[PDB]
């Protein structure tokens, strides 16, 4: 009796797949200093 | 020749120091080309 | 150092690769700690004493 909607799952994976590469593709990094 | 002495050397500093300019400007975004670049932050 | 001056600190290379990737690897450390039946919770004081417990 342990049971989950679906959406949960796909939801979840495709969220997850999104932000792995939208944090993957970064290179290089620059910060610019307070005025 | 023989002459025209030029007693100034400053424009050719300048100058040097634009190009020098320039290329790091172009070294620096070089990376982001092809459709194997990658993105900046 | 030297040229492309940008009044800012740039960082290229494995570095930055490294650094996000120990940025999301604590980020998720804070929160392992509450997953499934047998998870606790946490307690979160503000600068006031303000006390919240949840997981």
């Amino acid at each position: 009796g342990v049971f989950e909607p679906t959406i949960v799952k796909v939801k979840s994976l495709k969220f997850a797949t999104e932000a792995a590469i939208t944090i993957l593709r970064i290179d290089d990094l620059i910060k610019l200093h307070p005025e | 020749g023989k002459g025209a002495y030029q007693d100034r050397d400053k424009p050719a500093q300048i100058r040097f120091s634009n190009i020098s300019a320039a290329k790091a400007v172009a070294d620096a975004i070089r990376t982001s080309l092809g459709p194997k670049g990658m993105d900046k932050m | 150092e030297g040229p492309l001056s940008v009044f800012g600190d740039r960082s290229t290379g494995e570095t930055i690769r490294s650094q996000n990737v120990m940025a999301a690897a604590s980020i998720a450390n804070i929160v392992k700690s509450s997953l499934g039946p047998v998870g606790l919770d946490k307690m979160l004081v503000d600068d006031i004493g303000d006390v919240t417990i949840t997981n």
